[PDB]
């Protein structure tokens, strides 16, 4: 009674739907099992818990600027006037049962979701997976990035703690007034008032559950069936041509691998959504526009912004009876670099020419202009950030606040152009580190020559070797290539037995000649099928 | 090379997957099981590491279920009997939580390391420029709809369809945007010229003439008189001091007419000012600037908290140096001369409150600031 | 704790302070510090004060580790090689590479 | 029969169509357009007929933005130059809106009943029942990932993952539910007995000992004294009057100590009582019940406001028939003998407060209400 009831309501799945034939076209889809081809799943991964804790946090959260007092448990904080969104966020830290523990995970679950967005944008971006198939899937995950990032200064900002009360402050009205024409107008509009306009935090509420998290949704829903039925990209490897992908199915082995990285990720930001504090607003205050801290920092993932707002010296104009602020030029900047990260593929489509239809990756080493672009704005966003927490840097790791300051001022302007001659001469010397290893063997131990008094470094060859010291030497593909006959099947076969004891030789015999056949079965099937494409 | 239907019950089952493999486009090459000798040890000791790893996931959600039902929780205040376990409560929820499931998933996917059988299936893809039949016919049959529906034949309906359907879009767009959109210079705010907008107006300004506008500081007491009246000898050399601008109308906090024209004080952007006493060996070092020479009180400097650009509280003061340090982009400003940037992103003077003792000898505002006072917009400067 | 101050000069932290120390501290500002005066500040006021910081200074940080007292960017960097790395770790553990 | 992938270049466009239509399972038997004779005028009348609807649409999606934007709206308060016009702007609104859309969909629709071809395309399904290939194919890839996976084979992970996912969905799910489920039953609130639970405490109860809970009136003044202390000859013969109890602590709301202390009790559920004045001729068809006898105050009755049942306030009164009708369900209940329901449903006596006057002839209540007051529950009634 349960593979009968199993069959029989198997049978009726198959008798009321017909789901069969596009049930086995989804669980024979091949994902390759390179590890960088996870990345983006933690931003999957991480935002499925966005929503399992920040639903809970909905029922909780109280938005508002009604101006209540404390009257809590909370003690150094009673009697004092706060804005009712950062008293039910009081409530929700200190009221309900495993409250503060759900909403730290959920910030944590943000930042991770930031971050691996990150990451994964320098995974597709380095790796190459933008081009031509795939440009729309760049400009539909850019602009997730974007929303991601504005929507989570939408969260931290939900309570009016004031040091995120100051963010809004700096960033949202700051730079919102700071814009030459319709600046004004579009801060009254955002706002309904002044700066503590009593429905902002309210908006925000809107636009932080449902309007900007509806568009991420639906962006992640049409992102991964862009990932999903055109096909995944590779890199290129053994058995791996332009048109075919080569991995593990869906059903045996990527769905309990994909569901342990999930079950591995929340526990990951359940660790550290316990163990870790983060944003106390009970040690920040209620939002008055009177009092600051001295860090005024937003989170890491907009930290480039007004630390680019922190670095941008001072340039203002006046024409005829008005003013262009500094915030106009951020309120270009930040307009420029999305302008620029959004639509890099048909830049680079029309730089390269990159007419083709490109399916297999490229190893980052293998475009180096490319990779040092890439590097160019990994370490513009590392000094952006980086001097962001300027004041905390300037405190604790003992440097003039107005140094670190010029030092990022100067940094935006110079490492880059560092950061760009070391990227791309790097990467074409990692190039030539891993085309050397095809002309000459992997290198070893070192053996003397006979007769006469030299020293070889008796180098062991990859592909077929001549009838002398020196090989046949292979053509690059696009492969990480091995340079340590360590990774080669040299010394890899300990005592299987345990940790402690070991088991019976028989026993170790049996394990290492069938693991052994078993891999050599695996190289003999993917080098017959690389044979079989060209043959 | 044919539908096997009457073959397809005899048929093994793994020749079912390889074709379903071949009717999907996929070949398993090197589908091996991971454990092909049986009765090995090894195996059964792998089988009880993936059960270690399961089973502490297991007992750590059991300990979840018990850490969060029966755990000393709750904000107990401070150092007393009690309040080390409340600092290790959400620790503990999260040591359970995490390394439940964590060891749950480090249990899944080493089961699929050491059990699931590893396979190297390889699947023929079928991307880009769909065949010569799929692309016809679509746009046959699009064109079928287009040409056929007598679209593009109909010039009144083909430009009355775009003019009802743009006009309707322009209505409905401004319906969704009008509601937000307000006027930034509806005179709003009663003011002693009429009715100013709300950029031109602090708290700071008159509502009719000249009238006694104190500089009052906040004693952070909760509810009862917050606004505290001001002297001279109250702040003395060297000394930054938050004043902001009561009224002898708005009282003490203890009526529900006050509290709301006086936590309207406390939450208006515009309304801290800071007030410097300078040390005066160093009043020599000051130069004002344009019709502000008189709003001083002596050494007493009024300058506002709300920085040049981009609006944060700057409320960081250096006396022997004298600079109005911001926190939120750190720009210095002189507290000497009046507050021009010194350094970083600021390029405006921050503004300067001008300052009298009242009859009673109580220090009040000489008016208002004679420049907008919060961040810098379009509207500004002439 | 600690905040940065204009030229090189900067605010330190307040865990290592004795109350009279506060309490002086305010009374006699220093080095760039205002001196909140016994009439700027009252007694009552300044008891206060070193009421709450030997009591902010003092008190575990409620719910986890305190990374440090300010906030975001201990928490990214915390989520960056604590968080993330062990992220990235664990997705290299998982997927091979190729 | 065939691919066709040569002789497609030289296909027509409508057989591309059928081809698509028998690649796909569809025949479009008749589809013939719906004017084949060209050069009439009916269908030139009906096509600027369909114009007509479309440019309808398109005039008022205009007159949607002049009206919106360009339209005398505030909300001008009452019988003044300007109120009729803001009586009719959301009319216009919504005139303008309906009439555009409605226009242009009906334009678009009748595009269709008068221009696109009718076709009775007839589609041949392939429901119910996938082919003997599809599933036996994916029953054995399925069962190759279970038997081939090498579960039901290991029990030690086959009861470890599953006490592993139970315990942890069983302490995940207490952790969405535990910061919900608070105990009504902790006793909350101060009391003369000590801390009683929520339920069974209205703010009618005393807190200390017999302290004077005024039955005052609520005077709907904007905030200035909202609760006027109560007299006897206040109330007058056959009169429903609604009292709240206000005490001598919480007095005027012209502090911000009231107005809190004060808005509770117009906040909380259980407060409001009605203070009925029977005629005095009518005062021996009354029959009290047990331990209510002397509830009275000769003819002053208090019955609570909130109902027997599902706690709406019954403030309906009817003097010469005395009977306390509620709105919400329609369920009466008697004022004459004690608050039983004569009818509806209700089954329950509505509760009744008893009455003294002060010293100074002020009426107070005698204590709390012997029953709880609100809607019935599960602990109740012993
Ligand atoms: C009459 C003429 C005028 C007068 C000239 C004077 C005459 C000569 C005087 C001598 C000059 C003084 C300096 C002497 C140093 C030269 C010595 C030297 O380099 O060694 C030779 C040799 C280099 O060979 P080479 O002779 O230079 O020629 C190589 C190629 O021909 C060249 O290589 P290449 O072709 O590949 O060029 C690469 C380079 C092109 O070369 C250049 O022209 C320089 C360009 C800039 C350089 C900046 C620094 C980078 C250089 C590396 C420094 C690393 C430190 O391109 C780049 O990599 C940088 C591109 C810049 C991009 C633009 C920046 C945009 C930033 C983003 C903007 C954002 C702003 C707003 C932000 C808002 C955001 C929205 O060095 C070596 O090989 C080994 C080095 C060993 C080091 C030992 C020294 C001690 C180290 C102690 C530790
Ligand atoms: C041609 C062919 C060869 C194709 C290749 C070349 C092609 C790809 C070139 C790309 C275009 C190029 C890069 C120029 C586009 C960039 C332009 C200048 C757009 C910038 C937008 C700008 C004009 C408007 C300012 C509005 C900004 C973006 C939003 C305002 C704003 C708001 C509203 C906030 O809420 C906010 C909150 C917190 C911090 C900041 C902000 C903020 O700045
Ligand atoms: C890939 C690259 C961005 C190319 C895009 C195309 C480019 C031309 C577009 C224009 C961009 C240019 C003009 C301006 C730069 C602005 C910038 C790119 C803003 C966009 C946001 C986003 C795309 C940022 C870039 C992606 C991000 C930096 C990748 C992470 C770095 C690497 C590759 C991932 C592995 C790192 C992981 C293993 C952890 C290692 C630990 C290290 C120390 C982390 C470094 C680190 C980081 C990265 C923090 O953000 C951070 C924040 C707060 C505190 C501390 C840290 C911190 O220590
Ligand atoms: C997302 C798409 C973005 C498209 C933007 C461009 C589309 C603009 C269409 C709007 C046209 C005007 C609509 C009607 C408005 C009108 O009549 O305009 C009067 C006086 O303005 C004017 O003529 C100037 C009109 C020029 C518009 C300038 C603003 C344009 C953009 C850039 C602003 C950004 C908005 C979107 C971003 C915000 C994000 C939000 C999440 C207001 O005087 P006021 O006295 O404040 O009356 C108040 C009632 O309006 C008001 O609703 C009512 O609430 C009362 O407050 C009342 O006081
Ligand atoms: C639909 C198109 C998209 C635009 C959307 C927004 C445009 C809406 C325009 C509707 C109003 C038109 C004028 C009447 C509204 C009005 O009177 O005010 C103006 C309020 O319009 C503004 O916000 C922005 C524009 C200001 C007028 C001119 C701006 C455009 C030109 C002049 C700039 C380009 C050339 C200069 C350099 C260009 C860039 C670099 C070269 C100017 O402010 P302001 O001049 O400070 O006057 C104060 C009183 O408000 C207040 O009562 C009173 O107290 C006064 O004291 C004063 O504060
Ligand atoms: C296992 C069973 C479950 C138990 C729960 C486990 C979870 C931990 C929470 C339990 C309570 C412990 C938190 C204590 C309470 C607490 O907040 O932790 C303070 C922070 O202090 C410090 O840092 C010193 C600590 C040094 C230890 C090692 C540092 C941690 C590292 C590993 C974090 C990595 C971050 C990423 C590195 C970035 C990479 C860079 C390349 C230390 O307090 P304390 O030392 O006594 O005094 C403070 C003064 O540090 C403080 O300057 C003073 O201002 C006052 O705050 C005072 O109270
Ligand atoms: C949707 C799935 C529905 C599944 C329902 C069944 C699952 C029940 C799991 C919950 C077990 C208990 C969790 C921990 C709770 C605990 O410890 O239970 C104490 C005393 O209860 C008890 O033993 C009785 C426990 C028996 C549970 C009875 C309730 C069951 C269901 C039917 C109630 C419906 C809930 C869902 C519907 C609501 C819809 C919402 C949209 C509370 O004393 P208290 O003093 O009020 O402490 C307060 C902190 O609890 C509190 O968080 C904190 O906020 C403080 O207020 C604090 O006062
Ligand atoms: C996990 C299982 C799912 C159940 C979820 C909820 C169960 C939670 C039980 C936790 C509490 C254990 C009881 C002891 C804790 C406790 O006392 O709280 C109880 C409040 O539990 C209740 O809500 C309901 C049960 C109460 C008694 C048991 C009910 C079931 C049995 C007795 C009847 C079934 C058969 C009867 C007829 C068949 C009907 C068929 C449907 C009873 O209060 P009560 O009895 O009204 O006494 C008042 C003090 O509260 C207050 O302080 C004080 O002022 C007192 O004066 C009084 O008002
Ligand atoms: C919330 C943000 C994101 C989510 C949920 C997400 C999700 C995913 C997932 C699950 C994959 C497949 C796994 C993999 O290939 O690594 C993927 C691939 C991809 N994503 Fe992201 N990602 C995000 C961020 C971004 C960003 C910032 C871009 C730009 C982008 C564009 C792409 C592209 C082009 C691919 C295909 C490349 C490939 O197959 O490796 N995504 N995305
Ligand atoms: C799209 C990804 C999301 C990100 C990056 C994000 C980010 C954040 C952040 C950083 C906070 C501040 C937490 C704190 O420090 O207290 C927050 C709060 C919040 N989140 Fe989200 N969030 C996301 C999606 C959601 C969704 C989908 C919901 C609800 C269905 C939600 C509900 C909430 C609520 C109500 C709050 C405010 C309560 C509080 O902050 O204590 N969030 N969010
Ligand atoms: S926010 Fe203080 S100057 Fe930029
Ligand atoms: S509504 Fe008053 S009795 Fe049910």
């Amino acid at each position: 009674d349960f593979a009968k009831l199993a069959a029989a309501q198997g049978d009726a799945i198959d008798s009321r739907y017909h789901p069969s034939a596009a049930v086995r076209r989804q669980l024979n889809k091949v994902f390759p099992t390179h590890w960088s081809f996870l990345l983006g799943e933690i931003a999957l991964y991480s935002f499925i818990i966005l929503l399992l804790t920040g639903v809970w946090l909905t029922l909780f959260f109280d938005p508002s600027m009604a101006h209540v007092t404390y009257d809590g448990v909370y003690q150094p904080l009673r009697g004092v006037q706060m804005s009712r969104a950062y008293e039910t966020a009081l409530d929700i830290s200190f009221e309900v049962r495993g409250g503060l523990f759900v909403r730290q995970v959920h910030h944590w679950a943000a930042l991770m979701f930031a971050a691996s967005i990150m990451v994964h944008l320098a995974r597709i971006f380095f790796t190459g997976a933008f081009r031509r198939p795939r440009e729309a899937n760049w400009v539909i995950g850019s602009l997730l990035l974007i929303l991601a990032m504005f929507e989570g200064f939408f969260g931290y900002s939900l309570p009016d703690d004031l040091l995120s009360g100051t963010g809004i402050r700096a960033a949202l009205s700051g730079i919102t007034m700071g814009i030459p024409v319709i600046g004004t107008w579009m801060h009254w509009a955002l706002f309904g008032g002044d700066f503590p306009g009593e429905i902002l935090i309210p908006r925000l509420y809107a636009l932080h559950i449902l309007l900007i998290p509806g568009i991420i949704l639906a962006l992640i829903g049409a992102h991964l069936a862009l990932v999903w039925f055109q096909k995944h990209t590779q890199f290129p490897g053994p058995g791996r041509t332009e048109t075919n992908v080569v991995g593990v199915r869906v059903m045996p082995v990527f769905a309990v691998k994909s569901g342990a990285f999930f079950a591995m990720i929340t526990g990951v930001l359940g660790l550290m959504g316990g163990l870790l504090t983060i944003n106390p607003i009970w040690n920040l205050g209620p939002y008055k526009p009177s009092q600051v801290s001295a860090g005024s920092q937003p989170d890491f993932y907009m930290m480039w912004t007004d630390g680019l707002i922190r670095l941008w010296p001072a340039w203002e104009f006046y024409p005829f009876g008005h003013t262009i602020p500094q915030g106009v030029w951020v309120a270009v900047g930040m307009g420029l670099v999305f302008a620029l990260l959004i639509a890099y593929p048909f830049i680079e489509k029309k730089v390269t020419g990159d007419d083709a239809h490109h399916n297999l990756l490229q190893r980052p080493r293998d475009v180096p202009v490319r990779t040092a672009i890439g590097s160019m704005a990994i370490a513009l966003y590392l000094l952006l950030t980086f001097a962001c927490m300027n004041d905390i840097i300037a405190l604790k790791f003992h440097i003039s606040l107005n140094a670190t300051t010029w030092i990022g001022r100067i940094g935006m302007v110079v490492l880059p152009a560092i950061v760009y001659f070391v990227a791309y001469r790097w990467a074409i010397s990692l190039q030539r580190s891993d085309r050397e290893v095809l002309e000459h063997g992997v290198e070893t131990g070192i053996i003397k020559r006979l007769p006469h008094g030299a020293y070889v470094e008796l180098h062991q060859p990859l592909g077929p070797v001549d009838e002398h010291g020196h090989p046949i030497p292979l053509e690059y593909a696009g492969a990480p290539l091995p340079k340590r006959m360590n990774k080669l099947g040299s010394g890899g076969a300990p005592g299987t037995g345990s940790f402690l004891f070991p088991d019976p030789a028989v026993e170790h015999e049996a394990l290492t000649e069938a693991a052994h056949a078993s891999e050599h079965k695996s190289l003999t099937a993917l080098k017959e099928h690389q044979d079989r494409i060209h043959g | 090379g044919q539908p096997t239907d009457a073959e397809l019950a005899e048929m093994s089952r793994e020749e079912l997957v390889k074709l379903g493999g071949k009717i999907d486009g996929v070949e398993t090459i090197f589908k091996e099981p991971r454990w092909p000798v049986p009765g090995t040890k090894a195996e059964k000791r792998t089988e009880r590491l993936v059960a270690y790893w399961l089973m502490l996931g297991g007992l750590s959600g059991l300990a979840l279920l018990l850490v969060f039902l029966f755990w000393p929780w709750e904000y107990q205040p401070f150092g007393s009997e009690g309040e080390f376990l409340y600092s290790l409560a959400t620790p503990l929820y999260g040591l359970t939580f995490g390394l439940s499931i964590l060891s749950i998933g480090i249990g899944a996917v080493l089961f699929q390391k050491k059990f699931i059988p590893e396979e190297i299936s390889v699947q023929d893809r079928h991307d880009g420029r769909s065949p010569e039949v799929h692309r016809k016919t679509v746009a046959a049959n699009l064109t079928d709809a287009l040409e056929g529906s007598t679209l593009k034949r109909r010039k009144v309906i083909g430009l009355s369809l775009g003019i009802g359907l743009g006009a309707f879009g322009a209505g409905t767009l401004v319906a969704f945007i009008g509601g937000l959109i307000k006027n930034p210079w509806k005179p709003v705010v009663p003011t002693a010229e009429g009715k100013k907008a709300v950029l031109w107006t602090s708290g700071w300004t008159p509502r009719f003439k000249g009238e006694t506008i104190y500089l009052a500081r906040a004693t952070g007491r909760p509810g009862e008189s917050p606004f505290v009246k001001m002297r001279p000898e109250d702040i003395d050399a060297g000394g930054m001091e938050t004043v902001f601008p009561w009224r002898e109308s708005d009282g003490d906090g203890t009526t529900v007419e006050s509290e709301h024209k006086l936590t309207e004080i406390a939450m208006g952007v515009r309304n801290p000012v800071m007030l410097i006493r300078i040390k005066p060996a160093d009043m020599h070092r000051v130069i004002k600037r344009k019709g502000q020479e008189s709003f001083n009180f002596g050494e007493l400097f009024a300058y506002t908290k709300v920085c040049s650009h981009l609006g944060c509280p700057s409320s960081l003061y250096e006396q022997q140096t004298y600079r109005i340090l911001c926190p939120c982009h750190q720009s210095q400003f002189d507290a000497l001369e009046f507050a021009k940037p010194i350094f970083g992103p600021a390029a405006r003077a921050l503004a300067q409150l001008p300052i009298t003792i009242d009859e009673d000898g109580y220090l009040v505002a000489n008016g208002d600031f004679v420049e907008p006072v919060g961040p810098a917009f379009w509207e500004r400067k002439s | 704790k600690g905040g940065a101050l204009s030229s090189g000069k900067y605010a330190p932290d307040l865990g290592d302070a004795n109350p009279a120390q506060i309490y002086t501290a305010m009374l006699t500002g220093p080095q760039n510090m205002p001196k909140f005066s016994d009439r700027q500040l009252t007694p009552d006021e300044k008891r206060d004060i070193v009421a709450y910081v030997r009591e902010s200074a003092e008190t575990p940080s409620y719910g986890g580790y305190g990374l440090g007292g300010f906030g975001p960017a201990p928490e990214g960097m915390a989520m960056w090689i604590i968080g993330m790395v062990a992220a990235i770790g664990v997705a290299m553990w998982i997927g091979s590479r190729a």
